[PDB]
Protein backbone atom coordinates (compact mmCIF):
# COMPACT_ATOMS: atom_id res chain seq x y z
CA UNK A 1 0.00 0.00 0.00
CA UNK A 2 3.01 2.25 0.59
CA UNK A 3 3.75 4.35 -2.50
CA UNK A 4 6.83 6.45 -3.20
CA UNK A 5 6.29 9.28 -5.69
CA UNK A 6 9.39 10.91 -7.18
CA UNK A 7 9.61 14.33 -8.77
CA UNK A 8 12.34 16.57 -10.12
CA UNK A 9 13.86 17.90 -13.34
CA UNK A 10 14.78 15.54 -16.15
CA UNK A 11 17.41 18.08 -17.20
CA UNK A 12 20.20 19.78 -15.25
CA UNK A 13 23.01 22.05 -16.41
CA UNK A 14 26.58 20.90 -15.65
CA UNK A 15 28.13 22.24 -12.41
CA UNK A 16 24.69 23.12 -11.00
CA UNK A 17 22.71 21.30 -8.31
CA UNK A 18 20.40 18.33 -8.78
CA UNK A 19 17.35 18.25 -6.50
CA UNK A 20 14.83 15.40 -6.29
CA UNK A 21 11.96 14.76 -3.88
CA UNK A 22 10.23 11.56 -2.81
CA UNK A 23 6.63 12.03 -1.69
CA UNK A 24 5.51 9.12 0.49
CA UNK A 25 1.96 7.76 0.80
CA UNK A 26 0.53 5.04 3.04
CA UNK A 27 3.35 5.43 5.56
CA UNK A 28 5.02 7.98 7.80
CA UNK A 29 8.62 9.00 7.14
CA UNK A 30 8.93 9.34 10.93
CA UNK A 31 9.50 5.57 11.01
CA UNK A 32 12.05 3.34 9.26
CA UNK A 33 14.83 4.44 6.92
CA UNK A 34 14.66 6.26 3.60
CA UNK A 35 17.28 5.93 0.89
CA UNK A 36 18.25 7.14 -2.55
CA UNK A 37 19.69 4.82 -5.18
CA UNK A 38 20.82 5.57 -8.72
CA UNK A 39 21.48 3.66 -11.89
CA UNK A 40 23.58 5.20 -14.68
CA UNK A 41 22.62 4.19 -18.25
CA UNK A 42 23.68 0.60 -18.99
CA UNK A 43 24.98 0.33 -15.42
CA UNK A 44 24.13 -1.43 -12.17
CA UNK A 45 22.53 -0.01 -9.02
CA UNK A 46 24.46 2.40 -6.76
CA UNK A 47 23.47 3.21 -3.19
CA UNK A 48 23.67 6.97 -2.59
CA UNK A 49 22.64 7.37 1.04
CA UNK A 50 19.95 7.10 3.71
CA UNK A 51 18.26 9.18 6.37
CA UNK A 52 16.53 8.37 9.65
CA UNK A 53 13.84 10.98 10.40
CA UNK A 54 13.51 11.01 14.22
CA UNK A 55 17.21 11.73 14.83
CA UNK A 56 17.79 13.36 11.43
CA UNK A 57 20.77 11.01 11.05
CA UNK A 58 22.35 10.35 7.64
CA UNK A 59 24.77 7.90 6.00
CA UNK A 60 26.31 8.25 2.55
CA UNK A 61 28.21 6.37 -0.11
CA UNK A 62 31.76 7.66 0.32
CA UNK A 63 32.01 8.31 -3.45
CA UNK A 64 29.17 10.88 -3.34
CA UNK A 65 29.37 12.08 0.27
CA UNK A 66 31.17 15.34 -0.54
CA UNK A 67 28.36 16.41 -2.91
CA UNK A 68 25.28 14.57 -1.60
CA UNK A 69 22.77 15.72 1.00
CA UNK A 70 19.61 13.87 2.03
CA UNK A 71 16.94 15.84 3.93
CA UNK A 72 13.38 15.34 5.21
CA UNK A 73 10.11 17.27 5.46
CA UNK A 74 7.85 15.78 8.13
CA UNK A 75 4.93 18.16 7.51
CA UNK A 76 4.85 17.13 3.86
CA UNK A 77 5.84 13.45 4.39
CA UNK A 78 8.68 14.04 1.89
CA UNK A 79 12.40 13.23 1.77
CA UNK A 80 14.83 14.73 -0.76
CA UNK A 81 18.20 14.35 -2.44
CA UNK A 82 20.48 17.28 -3.19
CA UNK A 83 23.54 16.62 -5.36
CA UNK A 84 25.89 19.52 -6.08
CA UNK A 85 28.42 20.17 -8.87
CA UNK A 86 26.93 17.60 -11.24
CA UNK A 87 28.58 16.31 -14.43
CA UNK A 88 27.53 13.95 -17.23
CA UNK A 89 28.78 11.27 -14.83
CA UNK A 90 25.65 11.96 -12.76
CA UNK A 91 23.21 11.23 -15.57
CA UNK A 92 21.15 8.33 -14.21
CA UNK A 93 17.79 7.06 -13.11
CA UNK A 94 17.38 8.06 -9.47
CA UNK A 95 15.30 5.82 -7.18
CA UNK A 96 13.98 6.41 -3.68
CA UNK A 97 13.32 3.47 -1.36
CA UNK A 98 12.07 2.60 2.11
CA UNK A 99 14.54 0.72 4.24
CA UNK A 100 12.65 -1.59 6.57
CA UNK A 101 14.27 -3.14 9.64
CA UNK A 102 13.23 -6.15 11.72
CA UNK A 103 15.68 -7.10 14.46
CA UNK A 104 19.18 -7.61 13.07
CA UNK A 105 17.89 -7.49 9.51
CA UNK A 106 17.52 -4.52 7.17
CA UNK A 107 16.29 -4.31 3.55
CA UNK A 108 14.53 -2.14 0.93
CA UNK A 109 10.88 -3.22 0.70
CA UNK A 110 9.42 -0.56 -1.65
CA UNK A 111 10.98 1.61 -4.37
CA UNK A 112 9.87 4.67 -6.28
CA UNK A 113 9.46 4.15 -10.02
CA UNK A 114 12.64 6.13 -10.69
CA UNK A 115 13.37 9.44 -12.40
CA UNK A 116 15.79 9.88 -15.29
CA UNK A 117 18.00 12.92 -14.79
CA UNK A 118 20.19 14.06 -17.70
CA UNK A 119 23.13 16.41 -17.11
CA UNK A 120 23.37 18.47 -20.31
CA UNK A 121 23.72 22.07 -21.46
CA UNK A 122 21.36 21.37 -24.37
CA UNK A 123 17.83 22.78 -24.53
CA UNK A 124 14.60 20.88 -23.90
CA UNK A 125 12.53 20.01 -26.99
CA UNK A 126 9.16 18.30 -27.28
CA UNK A 127 8.38 15.50 -29.78
CA UNK A 128 6.38 15.51 -32.99
CA UNK A 129 3.99 12.56 -33.19
CA UNK A 130 3.29 10.93 -36.55
CA UNK A 131 0.91 8.05 -37.32
CA UNK A 132 2.10 4.69 -38.61
CA UNK A 133 -1.12 3.94 -40.47
CA UNK A 134 -2.32 0.37 -41.00
CA UNK A 135 -2.64 -0.90 -44.58
CA UNK A 136 -2.29 -3.95 -46.83
CA UNK A 137 1.48 -3.57 -46.47
CA UNK A 138 1.06 -3.75 -42.69
CA UNK A 139 -1.56 -6.51 -42.87
CA UNK A 140 -0.57 -10.16 -42.44
CA UNK A 141 -3.43 -12.59 -43.04
CA UNK A 142 -5.83 -11.40 -40.35
CA UNK A 143 -3.62 -9.13 -38.24
CA UNK A 144 -2.86 -5.47 -38.82
CA UNK A 145 0.03 -3.51 -37.33
CA UNK A 146 -0.28 0.19 -36.61
CA UNK A 147 1.70 2.60 -34.49
CA UNK A 148 3.03 6.05 -33.71
CA UNK A 149 6.37 7.62 -34.53
CA UNK A 150 7.61 9.99 -31.82
CA UNK A 151 10.39 12.06 -33.35
CA UNK A 152 12.92 14.74 -32.40
CA UNK A 153 12.65 15.23 -28.64
CA UNK A 154 15.08 15.90 -25.82
CA UNK A 155 15.87 14.77 -23.19
CA UNK A 156 14.55 11.32 -22.35
CA UNK A 157 12.08 9.91 -21.50
CA UNK A 158 8.86 9.79 -23.47
CA UNK A 159 6.01 7.60 -22.23
CA UNK A 160 3.59 6.00 -24.68
CA UNK A 161 0.29 4.28 -23.92
CA UNK A 162 -2.59 3.13 -26.14
CA UNK A 163 -6.25 3.99 -25.58
CA UNK A 164 -5.27 5.48 -22.22
CA UNK A 165 -3.82 2.17 -21.02
CA UNK A 166 -6.89 0.06 -21.83
CA UNK A 167 -4.76 -1.69 -24.48
CA UNK A 168 -1.38 -3.23 -23.65
CA UNK A 169 -1.78 -6.58 -25.40
CA UNK A 170 0.23 -6.72 -28.61
CA UNK A 171 1.91 -3.41 -27.82
CA UNK A 172 5.61 -2.82 -28.39
CA UNK A 173 7.27 0.45 -27.47
CA UNK A 174 10.86 0.44 -28.66
CA UNK A 175 13.92 1.85 -26.88
CA UNK A 176 14.65 5.42 -27.96
CA UNK A 177 17.45 5.96 -30.45
CA UNK A 178 19.74 8.99 -30.44
CA UNK A 179 19.78 10.54 -33.92
CA UNK A 180 22.58 12.48 -35.60
CA UNK A 181 20.86 15.76 -34.74
CA UNK A 182 21.32 14.96 -31.06
CA UNK A 183 17.57 14.49 -30.64
CA UNK A 184 15.91 11.23 -29.63
CA UNK A 185 13.37 9.28 -31.66
CA UNK A 186 11.05 6.45 -30.68
CA UNK A 187 8.27 4.30 -32.09
CA UNK A 188 5.40 2.33 -30.60
CA UNK A 189 3.33 -0.29 -32.37
CA UNK A 190 0.36 -2.50 -31.65
CA UNK A 191 -0.83 -5.47 -33.67
CA UNK A 192 -4.60 -5.90 -33.85
CA UNK A 193 -7.10 -7.97 -35.84
CA UNK A 194 -7.76 -6.52 -39.31
CA UNK A 195 -11.53 -6.75 -38.87
CA UNK A 196 -11.44 -4.25 -36.00
CA UNK A 197 -9.80 -1.45 -37.99
CA UNK A 198 -13.17 0.10 -38.86
CA UNK A 199 -14.97 -0.79 -35.64
CA UNK A 200 -12.35 0.05 -33.02
CA UNK A 201 -10.68 3.41 -32.46
CA UNK A 202 -6.93 3.33 -31.76
CA UNK A 203 -5.20 6.26 -30.08
CA UNK A 204 -1.60 6.59 -28.90
CA UNK A 205 -1.12 8.79 -25.87
CA UNK A 206 2.30 10.45 -25.70
CA UNK A 207 3.84 12.33 -22.79
CA UNK A 208 7.15 14.17 -22.62
CA UNK A 209 7.27 15.57 -19.09
CA UNK A 210 10.52 17.53 -19.54
CA UNK A 211 8.78 19.84 -22.05
CA UNK A 212 5.25 19.39 -20.70
CA UNK A 213 4.18 17.91 -24.04
CA UNK A 214 1.01 15.79 -24.08
CA UNK A 215 -0.25 14.40 -27.38
CA UNK A 216 -3.11 12.05 -28.20
CA UNK A 217 -2.91 10.89 -31.82
CA UNK A 218 -5.67 8.87 -33.48
CA UNK A 219 -4.47 6.22 -35.95
CA UNK A 220 -6.75 5.19 -38.81
CA UNK A 221 -6.30 3.09 -42.00
CA UNK A 222 -4.83 4.58 -45.19
CA UNK B 1 33.94 -1.12 2.92
CA UNK B 2 32.32 -4.38 1.82
CA UNK B 3 32.67 -5.46 -1.82
CA UNK B 4 29.96 -7.60 -3.38
CA UNK B 5 31.01 -9.95 -6.17
CA UNK B 6 28.02 -11.27 -8.12
CA UNK B 7 28.18 -14.01 -10.76
CA UNK B 8 27.52 -14.91 -13.46
CA UNK B 9 27.17 -11.60 -15.31
CA UNK B 10 24.58 -13.13 -17.65
CA UNK B 11 22.98 -16.49 -18.38
CA UNK B 12 20.56 -18.07 -20.83
CA UNK B 13 18.19 -20.87 -19.85
CA UNK B 14 15.08 -22.68 -21.06
CA UNK B 15 11.65 -22.42 -19.46
CA UNK B 16 11.36 -24.87 -16.58
CA UNK B 17 15.10 -24.79 -15.86
CA UNK B 18 16.64 -24.27 -12.44
CA UNK B 19 19.19 -21.44 -12.32
CA UNK B 20 21.33 -20.12 -9.48
CA UNK B 21 22.98 -16.74 -9.01
CA UNK B 22 25.67 -16.22 -6.37
CA UNK B 23 26.93 -13.25 -4.37
CA UNK B 24 30.20 -13.25 -2.44
CA UNK B 25 31.04 -10.58 0.11
CA UNK B 26 34.62 -9.62 0.98
CA UNK B 27 33.62 -10.16 4.60
CA UNK B 28 31.08 -12.18 6.58
CA UNK B 29 27.76 -10.30 6.56
CA UNK B 30 25.73 -12.56 8.88
CA UNK B 31 22.86 -13.25 6.43
CA UNK B 32 22.28 -9.49 6.12
CA UNK B 33 21.51 -9.80 2.43
CA UNK B 34 18.56 -9.26 0.13
CA UNK B 35 17.78 -9.88 -3.54
CA UNK B 36 15.98 -7.68 -6.08
CA UNK B 37 14.45 -8.21 -9.52
CA UNK B 38 14.56 -5.46 -12.13
CA UNK B 39 12.53 -5.97 -15.26
CA UNK B 40 13.52 -3.68 -18.15
CA UNK B 41 12.27 -0.11 -17.80
CA UNK B 42 11.00 -0.76 -14.27
CA UNK B 43 12.23 -0.09 -10.74
CA UNK B 44 13.67 -3.00 -8.75
CA UNK B 45 11.35 -5.09 -6.58
CA UNK B 46 12.20 -7.07 -3.44
CA UNK B 47 12.44 -10.86 -3.82
CA UNK B 48 14.25 -12.05 -0.73
CA UNK B 49 15.45 -10.48 2.53
CA UNK B 50 17.48 -11.82 5.46
CA UNK B 51 19.20 -14.23 3.02
CA UNK B 52 16.20 -16.59 2.72
CA UNK B 53 12.92 -14.88 3.68
CA UNK B 54 10.47 -14.39 0.81
CA UNK B 55 8.72 -11.07 0.27
CA UNK B 56 4.90 -11.10 0.18
CA UNK B 57 3.43 -12.21 -3.15
CA UNK B 58 6.81 -13.45 -4.39
CA UNK B 59 6.59 -16.80 -6.19
CA UNK B 60 7.93 -19.80 -4.27
CA UNK B 61 10.07 -20.53 -7.35
CA UNK B 62 12.50 -17.98 -5.89
CA UNK B 63 14.61 -19.19 -2.98
CA UNK B 64 17.62 -17.78 -1.17
CA UNK B 65 20.43 -19.51 0.67
CA UNK B 66 23.76 -18.85 2.34
CA UNK B 67 25.74 -17.73 5.36
CA UNK B 68 29.12 -16.14 6.11
CA UNK B 69 30.40 -14.71 2.82
CA UNK B 70 28.54 -16.94 0.32
CA UNK B 71 24.92 -16.42 -0.74
CA UNK B 72 22.78 -17.74 -3.57
CA UNK B 73 19.51 -16.90 -5.30
CA UNK B 74 17.78 -19.80 -7.08
CA UNK B 75 14.91 -19.75 -9.56
CA UNK B 76 13.71 -23.35 -9.50
CA UNK B 77 11.46 -23.35 -12.57
CA UNK B 78 12.41 -20.46 -14.83
CA UNK B 79 9.45 -18.69 -16.46
CA UNK B 80 9.30 -16.25 -19.39
CA UNK B 81 8.19 -13.61 -16.88
CA UNK B 82 11.53 -13.97 -15.07
CA UNK B 83 13.50 -12.18 -17.77
CA UNK B 84 15.21 -9.46 -15.77
CA UNK B 85 18.42 -8.40 -14.11
CA UNK B 86 18.90 -9.64 -10.56
CA UNK B 87 20.83 -7.78 -7.87
CA UNK B 88 22.03 -8.69 -4.39
CA UNK B 89 22.48 -6.12 -1.62
CA UNK B 90 24.49 -6.40 1.61
CA UNK B 91 22.62 -4.69 4.45
CA UNK B 92 25.30 -5.47 7.04
CA UNK B 93 27.38 -2.31 7.15
CA UNK B 94 27.24 1.16 5.68
CA UNK B 95 28.10 2.01 2.96
CA UNK B 96 25.49 -0.41 1.63
CA UNK B 97 26.61 -2.05 -1.58
CA UNK B 98 24.94 -3.89 -4.46
CA UNK B 99 26.31 -6.71 -6.57
CA UNK B 100 27.06 -5.93 -10.21
CA UNK B 101 23.95 -7.80 -11.35
CA UNK B 102 22.98 -10.86 -13.37
CA UNK B 103 20.99 -10.61 -16.59
CA UNK B 104 18.71 -13.59 -17.12
CA UNK B 105 17.63 -14.47 -20.65
CA UNK B 106 15.26 -17.15 -21.95
CA UNK B 107 16.42 -19.69 -24.52
CA UNK B 108 13.53 -20.83 -26.74
CA UNK B 109 12.73 -22.23 -30.18
CA UNK B 110 13.37 -20.24 -33.35
CA UNK B 111 10.58 -17.92 -34.43
CA UNK B 112 10.61 -16.09 -37.74
CA UNK B 113 9.67 -12.39 -37.76
CA UNK B 114 6.46 -10.94 -39.13
CA UNK B 115 7.49 -8.02 -41.36
CA UNK B 116 5.57 -4.76 -41.94
CA UNK B 117 6.58 -1.55 -43.72
CA UNK B 118 5.08 1.90 -43.08
CA UNK B 119 5.29 4.79 -45.53
CA UNK B 120 5.93 8.28 -44.19
CA UNK B 121 2.70 10.00 -43.13
CA UNK B 122 1.28 12.92 -45.10
CA UNK B 123 1.66 14.83 -41.85
CA UNK B 124 5.44 14.43 -41.72
CA UNK B 125 6.03 15.14 -45.41
CA UNK B 126 4.51 18.59 -44.83
CA UNK B 127 7.57 19.19 -42.62
CA UNK B 128 10.21 18.39 -45.24
CA UNK B 129 11.29 15.09 -43.70
CA UNK B 130 10.39 11.51 -44.61
CA UNK B 131 10.60 8.51 -42.27
CA UNK B 132 10.05 5.00 -43.61
CA UNK B 133 9.64 2.41 -40.86
CA UNK B 134 10.17 -1.36 -40.95
CA UNK B 135 8.79 -3.55 -38.16
CA UNK B 136 10.11 -7.04 -37.39
CA UNK B 137 7.68 -8.57 -34.91
CA UNK B 138 8.03 -11.44 -32.45
CA UNK B 139 11.18 -13.31 -33.47
CA UNK B 140 13.93 -15.40 -31.88
CA UNK B 141 16.93 -15.39 -31.62
CA UNK B 142 17.91 -11.73 -31.45
CA UNK B 143 20.12 -11.66 -34.54
CA UNK B 144 18.31 -10.24 -37.55
CA UNK B 145 19.46 -8.37 -40.65
CA UNK B 146 17.48 -5.47 -42.11
CA UNK B 147 18.61 -4.01 -45.44
CA UNK B 148 16.94 -0.86 -46.78
CA UNK B 149 16.63 -0.42 -50.54
CA UNK B 150 15.59 2.66 -52.54
CA UNK B 151 14.95 1.91 -56.22
CA UNK B 152 16.80 -1.33 -55.42
CA UNK B 153 19.97 0.53 -54.35
CA UNK B 154 21.22 -0.70 -50.96
CA UNK B 155 21.07 2.08 -48.37
CA UNK B 156 23.85 2.77 -45.89
CA UNK B 157 24.21 5.34 -43.11
CA UNK B 158 20.66 6.72 -43.18
CA UNK B 159 18.85 4.24 -40.94
CA UNK B 160 18.71 3.38 -37.24
CA UNK B 161 17.16 0.44 -35.42
CA UNK B 162 16.00 -0.53 -31.95
CA UNK B 163 15.22 -3.92 -30.42
CA UNK B 164 12.81 -4.54 -27.53
CA UNK B 165 13.85 -6.52 -24.51
CA UNK B 166 12.76 -10.14 -24.48
CA UNK B 167 8.98 -10.47 -24.24
CA UNK B 168 7.53 -11.51 -20.87
CA UNK B 169 4.87 -13.74 -22.48
CA UNK B 170 6.61 -15.61 -25.35
CA UNK B 171 10.30 -14.66 -24.96
CA UNK B 172 10.49 -13.08 -28.41
CA UNK B 173 12.16 -9.91 -29.64
CA UNK B 174 10.78 -7.20 -31.90
CA UNK B 175 12.76 -4.71 -33.98
CA UNK B 176 11.96 -1.26 -35.35
CA UNK B 177 14.08 0.29 -38.11
CA UNK B 178 13.65 3.81 -39.48
CA UNK B 179 14.97 5.03 -42.83
CA UNK B 180 15.18 8.84 -42.82
CA UNK B 181 15.47 10.86 -46.02
CA UNK B 182 14.68 14.44 -46.95
CA UNK B 183 11.29 15.10 -48.50
CA UNK B 184 13.12 16.10 -51.68
CA UNK B 185 15.21 12.93 -51.88
CA UNK B 186 12.12 10.88 -51.05
CA UNK B 187 10.16 12.33 -53.98
CA UNK B 188 12.95 11.44 -56.44
CA UNK B 189 12.45 7.68 -56.01
CA UNK B 190 9.55 5.25 -56.38
CA UNK B 191 10.29 1.90 -54.74
CA UNK B 192 11.01 1.69 -51.02
CA UNK B 193 11.82 -1.72 -49.55
CA UNK B 194 13.20 -3.38 -46.44
CA UNK B 195 14.71 -6.83 -46.91
CA UNK B 196 14.84 -9.03 -43.81
CA UNK B 197 17.09 -12.04 -43.17
CA UNK B 198 16.74 -14.31 -40.13
CA UNK B 199 17.38 -17.90 -39.04
CA UNK B 200 13.69 -18.81 -39.11
CA UNK B 201 13.31 -17.73 -42.75
CA UNK B 202 14.05 -20.08 -45.66
CA UNK B 203 14.75 -16.99 -47.75
CA UNK B 204 14.93 -13.21 -47.34
CA UNK B 205 11.57 -11.50 -46.86
CA UNK B 206 11.07 -8.22 -48.71
CA UNK B 207 8.30 -5.79 -47.93
CA UNK B 208 8.01 -2.80 -50.23
CA UNK B 209 5.68 -0.08 -51.46
CA UNK B 210 5.42 2.35 -54.37
CA UNK B 211 5.41 6.02 -53.40
CA UNK B 212 1.80 6.96 -54.11
CA UNK B 213 0.82 3.91 -56.15
PR1 LIG C 1 24.22 -15.49 -21.83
Amino acid sequence: QVQLQESGPGLVKPSETLSLTCAVSGASISSNYWSWIRQPPGKGLEWIGRIYDPTDSTDYNPSLESRATISKDTSKNHFSLTLSSVTAADTAVYFCARGLWSGYFFWFDVWGPGVLVTVSSASTKGPSVFPLAPSSKSTSGGTAALGCLVKDYFPEPVTVSWNSGALTSGVHTFPAVLQSSGLYSLSSVVTVPSSSLGTQTYICNVNHKPSNTKVDKRVEPK
Amino acid sequence: DIQMTQSPSSLSASVGDSVTVTCRASQGIDKELSWYQQKPGKAPTLLIYAASSLQTGVSSRFSGSGSGTDYTLTISSLQPEDVATYYCLQDYATPYSFGQGTKVEIKRTVAAPSVFIFPPSDEQLKSGTASVVCLLNNFYPREAKVQWKVDNALQSGNSQESVTEQDSKDSTYSLSSTLTLSKADYEKHKVYACEVTHQGLSSPVTKSFNRGE
